[PDB]
């Protein structure tokens, strides 16, 4: 009530920047926020510049709707310690070389870490196995086998629900999704039903991976508040 | 030659170790024996400064001890008038992810910095408003763990790449590095007199090096996991370390020692923020289990908790003059305590 | 003495013996038709989310 | 001395449930504006719900106690002094109950933008239509109570009043039975198995029945009353009524187990309160 | 090799300072409490008045 | 309306002329 002109005027600038500060909350509610993590030979930069149309931040919107993403680029190895902070992200986007068989393993790693951290519990993982064409282009030539490098694609059969895409022969799709449930086992092994993940055969060129994108984020927010009513 | 010098560098070891034990006379724990108990301390929230659209990261108390200012994860760093409340600014920053905050002892200039490796220094007192960035530091490779300024020229940075550095705002270049630490550096505290500063790193370790002399001058060791949180004593001959893992560690400078570790069975959580108040008795403790604990410096008891957030406590300002104690948290709030 | 006098009527003094049905009819139908009716709603969802 | 007595209930069993709504219900909005983390719209409608839920059991402890001052004979047996009290104490009742089932509708409705619009629905349910909707809501729920206890006992009045529920309640079927159907399809791309699930059914389930359990023996009994209060069966269904209307103030009591607990952070919420 | 070096010449940068004994230094600090044993707002709390949030 | 019921729609209103 009574108020000097300095407190009238330092009163008046806390409702202004209270204003700005609900302008600025409408738009961070209503932008869904994602973290591109990868590896070096992962194409996240073919991601990112395909999807044009320290820390890097790409925005893009699908269907009139906002999407963050953060490249976490140039950054030490280890990744714990500013994952933590990601512990709010609608969905993380895991993109893998699947052409490069040698560090298959280390990404199978990397993505146990993630799946399996005491933060990110919550949170689903987006595969997109980048550079199929590759893989493929690699997998009918000879020169490199599976089996060097993952023994068990000996003894693996194309999953009765594979949806090749036309045009691929069946070897193809056989080592593609062998690497695609090699994810998921560690994946779907301790999954409880509070995130999932979302694989996805993608490559560099691909104009879908937005679209991809934004379907999987449609899923996994419904999902998350079907569970929370209980309805799933 | 790697044989000789590592069977040197645990010839050396052995030797500080013993050199401890040595200096190791009657602990502190016995000493603060004589010391009477403070009781149940207790303080309730005065303030609760809402306000920030996500998780609180950092806080900071300009010497003014009336102004704060704290960083969100959405990129808005407001300076908060503490007394009545009321947002004196809200800079909106390029990178949405910053994980440290301070205040310029004069107040003139704020900075902080995140997973973008960029210290960025905002002058509050310019263009008569309309408070802009005045140099991005970049230079470091990786994430800014930790600001404090020295003087309204110089700034000190720990990063997630292991080193620390000091750099001259105007000239825009690391005038020193701290390289050193084995892993991640989480916080680093500036003694009273700034000739000096610790820093406790992801190494489990933590150092204290000279500003001008640019070299570690002495390494501690016994926390466990990590220290995600590092303050000095009120006069600078020791620091207290706030681990992750469930165990907040004093150090003595000169003594060189573990001269005590606050912990309790039931609690399990880690450090997220240590400091103390004036006089040093009671060292307030930040945990992950979104409560605050009080801990008196000497005796090792918890002489109070405080309880009010609804999740993780991250930056635990205390004021300058010790008339307050800011509390930061995930759950986007900002309480300010006193007793 | 009154006239026109609105007021809340009783109840009337039903009878069970003349009553050919259950004095009760409307109770137990309506309840039953209830319980069938919940009964059908989780059958019939159970149904839906198996097909 | 008919074959069916008006059966009258304890006054203690009329205390005690509403005691334990107006209790358990205040609990539940405590946890809301005590934990201002617990601020989406989606709490707000269940604040809602609570209120209405408060507001009924309230109106019960007041009949209670005007009906225990009448009897004893502080107040006059008839005249301004009782009619017009009644007439307000039960328009409290009808927007108790008008509020609830809307709360409901709302809720319901929430629930199928959060699913059917995840992306966007913070863009569409904001606070602004929060508190807007909210408001408009309970204007019409106190316009019409106080419509439908002053021009109570004609017959449009009870025609409108008993249709709210089927109308509401097919709509309340038409949402969650849809969300339902999502549910079903993401479980196909979940597992590959059939796996029918049973915590879908069996929620929509409960809720639906809490909702007819708690309303259709009122909403029959209305009807009853208004277009055949002669035939012998129909009065035998009318001298059950104090039952339907603990029946209908279960509700109070059972709608926070199941729209306002089931939410893990309200739950938590309630702990921080203890 | 060059990492090495420089570890050890740490290790005996850090050993070359003068210790001093733990009784003395946990005297000194409690020295310090002492001497703000009620100037301390948190360790003892001032009239409400004084108090700068009221 | 003509008095206090525990609820509303409780009993019918009719013509109870005497
Ligand atoms: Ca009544």
């Amino acid at each position: 009530c009574t108020l000097s002109a300095e407190d009238k005027a330092a009163v008046e600038r806390s409702k202004m920047i209270e204003k700005q500060l609900q302008k600025d909350k409408q738009v961070y509610r209503a932008t869904h926020r994602l973290l591109l993590l990868g590896a070096d030979n992962s194409g996240k930069s073919t991601i990112v510049k395909q999807m044009r149309i320290g820390i890097f931040e790409t925005k893009f919107q699908v269907d009139k709707v906002n999407f963050h993403m953060f490249d976490v680029g140039a950054q030490r190895d280890e990744r714990r310690k500013w994952i933590q902070c990601f512990n709010d992200v609608t969905a993380i986007i895991f993109v893998v070389d699947s052409s490069d068989y040698n560090r298959l393993q280390e990404a199978l790693n990397d993505f146990k870490s993630i799946w399996n951290n005491r933060w990110l519990r919550t949170i689903s993982v987006i595969l997109f196995l980048n550079k199929q064409d590759l893989l493929a282009e690699k997998v009918l030539a000879g020169k490199s086998k599976i089996e060097d490098y993952f023994p068990e694609f000996a003894r693996y059969t194309t999953p009765e629900d594979a949806t090749p895409e036309p045009g691929e022969d069946p070897r193809v799709t056989r080592a593609k999704y062998f690497i695609r449930d090699e994810f998921l086992r560690i994946s779907t092994a301790s999954g409880d039903g509070r995130h999932y993940c979302y694989p996805h055969f993608t490559c560099s060129v691909d104009t879908e991976n937005a679209r991809r994108i934004f379907n999987d984020c449609r899923d996994i927010i419904q999902r998350m508040h079907l569970r929370q009513y209980e309805l799933l | 030659e790697l044989d000789q010098l590592r069977q040197e560098a645990e010839q050396l070891k052995n030797q500080i170790r013993d050199a401890r034990k040595a200096c190791a006379d009657a602990t502190l724990s016995q000493i603060t024996n004589n010391i009477d108990p403070v009781g149940r301390i207790q303080m309730r929230t005065r303030r609760t400064l809402r306000g920030h659209l996500a998780k609180i990261y950092a806080m900071h108390w300009g010497t003014d001890s009336r102004l704060l200012v704290s960083a969100s994860q959405d990129g808005k760093l407001i300076i908060w008038d503490s007394y009545t409340t009321n947002k004196v600014h809200a800079i909106p920053l390029r990178s949405s992810w910053v994980m440290t905050c301070a205040y310029a002892p004069s107040g003139n200039y704020v900075a902080c910095g995140g997973l973008d490796n960029i210290c960025s220094i905002y002058n509050l007192k310019t263009r008569e408003g309309n408070v802009r960035v005045s140099r991005e530091l970049a230079g470091h490779t990786g994430y800014l763990s930790c600001c404090r300024f020295l003087d309204d020229n110089q700034i000190v940075t720990s990063s997630g790449d292991t080193t620390c550095a000091l750099w001259d705002i105007e000239t825009g270049q690391q005038t020193t590095t701290f390289t050193g630490h084995t892993g991640d550096v989480m916080s680093l505290s500036l003694a009273p007199d700034t000739r000096l500063f610790v820093s406790g790193a992801c190494d489990a370790s933590a150092k204290l090096w000279d500003v001008r002399e640019g070299m570690c001058r002495q390494t501690f060791t016994g926390h466990e996991s990590d220290i995600n949180a590092i303050c000095f004593f009120p006069n600078g001959n020791a620091f207290a370390t706030g681990s992750d893992d469930a165990t907040c560690r004093l150090f003595d400078l000169r003594a060189d020692q573990e001269l005590m570790t606050y912990s309790h069975d039931n609690i399990i959580c880690g450090i997220t923020s240590v400091s103390f108040s004036k006089s040093g008795r009671l060292l307030l403790a930040g945990y992950d289990d979104f409560n605050c604990n009080v801990w008196d410096a000497l005796k090792a008891d918890r002489a109070g908790v405080l309880a009010g957030h609804d999740n993780r406590v991250s930056c635990l300002g205390v004021t300058d003059d010790g008339m307050a104690v800011a509390t930061g948290s995930w759950d986007s709030f900002l309480k300010i305590w006193n007793g | 003495s009154y006239e026109y006098y609105l007021d809340y009527l009783d109840l009337i003094p039903v009878d069970e013996k003349k009553l050919k049905a259950h004095k009760h009819s409307i109770v137990i139908a309506f309840w039953v038709s209830l319980a069938a009716f919940v009964v059908l709603l989780f059958l019939i969802l159970l149904y839906m989310s198996w097909s | 001395n008919s074959d069916c007595p008006r059966v009258v209930l304890p006054e203690e069993i009329f205390f005690t449930i509403s005691i334990v709504g107006v209790l358990e219900n205040l609990i539940v909005l405590l946890a809301v504006f005590k934990n201002k983390n617990l601020q989406a719209p989606m709490y707000f409608f269940i604040c809602s719900l609570a209120i209405s839920d408060m507001l009924g059991s309230l109106y019960k402890i007041l009949e209670n106690i005007l009906i225990i001052l009448r009897n004893m004979g502080y107040l006059k047996p008839r005249g301004s002094f009782e009619t017009t009290a009644d007439d307000i104490i039960d328009s409290l009742f009808v927007l108790s109950l008008l509020g609830s089932i809307f709360s409901l509708s709302v809720i319901a409705a929430d629930r199928y933008i959060t699913i059917f619009h995840a992306l966007r629905y913070h863009s569409i349910v904001t606070m602004r239509r929060t508190v807007v909707v909210l408001t408009v809501i309970w204007t019409f729920c106190t316009g019409t109570g106080i419509t439908m206890v002053i021009f109570s006992h004609h017959v449009p009045t009870v025609i409108t009043f008993t249709s709210l529920f089927p109308l509401m309640l097919v709509f309340i079927l038409c949402l969650y039975v849809h969300m339902f159907l999502l549910a079903r399809s993401h479980t196909r791309k979940i597992s590959t198995l059939p796996r029918a699930n049973m915590k879908g059914a069996i929620t929509l389930t409960i809720l639906l029945g809490v909702f007819i359990f708690c309303w259709a023996p009122f909403v029959l009994h209305v009807l009853l009353m208004t277009f055949c209060p002669s035939n012998p069966y129909c009065a035998c269904y009318m001298s059950l009524f104090q039952v339907n209307g603990m029946l209908i103030m279960c509700n109070a009591v059972i709608d926070p187990f199941i729209y306002a607990f089931r939410s893990p952070e309200l739950r938590d919420a309630f702990k921080k309160m203890i | 090799i060059a990492q090495a070096r420089k570890l050890v010449e740490q290790l005996k940068m850090e050993a070359n300072i003068d210790r001093i004994k733990v009784s003395k230094a946990a005297a000194d600090l409690m020295a310090y409490c002492e001497a703000h044993a009620k100037e301390d707002p948190l360790l003892t709390p001032v009239p409400a008045s004084e108090n700068p949030f009221r | 309306s003509y008095s206090m019921e525990h609820f509303r729609w409780g009993k019918p209103v009719g013509k109870k002329r005497r």
